[PDB]
């Protein structure tokens, strides 16, 4: 039985200045005890190497749309996984999901981000649109 | 990155502010640009 | 060891007052039971926490294509998620694959779909184009 | 206690008449035996069934982009999936990740293959960009 | 729906007859608009 | 691998493919060079 936690929206974020937009997470499932979401970030407690999975569903004429996943932890930045998508220019026709994927081994006390680097993304909120999980192999 | 564009951290790379102007909010960089 | 089962399909049918076309299935991977396909669905025979992953490959100019997966059981319907392409107008060019994945709670009894919400869709049978896999974790 | 191999660029190669461009791979994270890199293949030892994924990020205006990930053995091709995107015909635009993965069993002696079929393909040698893994269930 | 859009299932959204009148199939409530 | 004629076999996307569509590519398939030029 391995350690699971799958998370879906409960809203988005985007400040001013930033050019960037995260979402806010929560859990529709979970099994084992290594992970919690945290607001816009996912904590890791235990040290592992875990299975990471993001989508995002994108409603956005912007040329490009995606997420980027990364980790923080002792004083430095890594970029694990991005996920880069071509959008139509008609808003009416925009419409594009975005899935990306990985095995990576995150430390305790690490954070993960999962971050649109476009100010007010145009996202689905729907469970089943954009979405983020973690299995801990 | 040069005048008029902006450094894109998606795509790590330089992009030309035009291709941001007339989508929802551009960067910060190109706001003058995308305006007169 | 892990239970699972890879699937592609045999053929494609799209019901005639219908918007929607769905893919019978043949297993070419399996270990354990616990799953069974059935023509168009997948019966879960084991309760348990799977990896559920699905790829289709369509050559089609409609606005959008894509496959909503979903799980029936219990007398409710719940999507567990939805892959989602804009697609070229043009027929020569118009070409994609959509690849969606997730962690879900299966229960013993319930019927996984996969179905594309458009009529007669144009969507490859290879094997290595158009597929659907489960992993027991 | 699962064996995993994540794997990212170093270069790409393109022999002359052929019509492939293909990418010399380099371990960043290793757990057990059963899978070795070499240039860019990978060796399958440990007879099994894997977890595959690969992504490709490609900045390229030719009309559809993607990756073929295969096996070779005993004399036999066999092709495991997948991924196509089309690509926006502006030079400025053209930018679209291309993610796959399926579970397969993979034999001792086996070469696992990632081709994109394209000569002199504009991909990105970025590690978050562009990669390659394994993970025995 | 607004007259002359369908429920489309897979956007889960309402979405005007235009954009489906190049399909090989268009849903039902939208046939008799494209022609 | 076989077309008509001013096609390539593409072994991307396993079908026929106008060489056409590969002219504005800035390495065309092999087969396609003579058409394209
Ligand atoms: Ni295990």
């Amino acid at each position: 039985k391995h350690s699971v936690l799958h998370l879906v929206p409960v809203n988005i974020t985007s400040k001013a200045d930033s050019d960037v937009t995260e979402v806010m997470w929560q859990p529709v499932l979970r099994r084992g005890r290594g992970l919690e979401a945290q607001g816009d970030i996912v904590r890791v407690w235990d040290t592992g190497i875990y299975l990471l999975y993001s989508q995002v569903l994108f409603h956005d004429v912007t040329f490009t749309m995606g997420q980027v996943v990364s980790r923080e932890g002792q004083g430095r930045r890594e970029t694990l996984f991005r996920c880069i998508r071509s959008m139509p220019s008609d808003p009416d026709r925009a419409y594009n999901s975005c899935y990306s994927a990985g095995v990576f081994h995150l430390h305790q006390g690490d954070i993960i981000t999962v971050k649109i680097p476009r100010a007010n993304a145009k996202l689905s909120l729907s469970p089943h649109g954009t979405f983020l999980g973690f299995v801990k192999l | 990155c040069s005048q008029n564009e902006y450094f894109d951290s998606l795509l790590h790379a330089c992009i030309p502010c035009q291709l941001r102007c007339s989508s929802n909010t551009p960067p910060l960089t190109c706001q003058r640009y995308c305006n007169a």
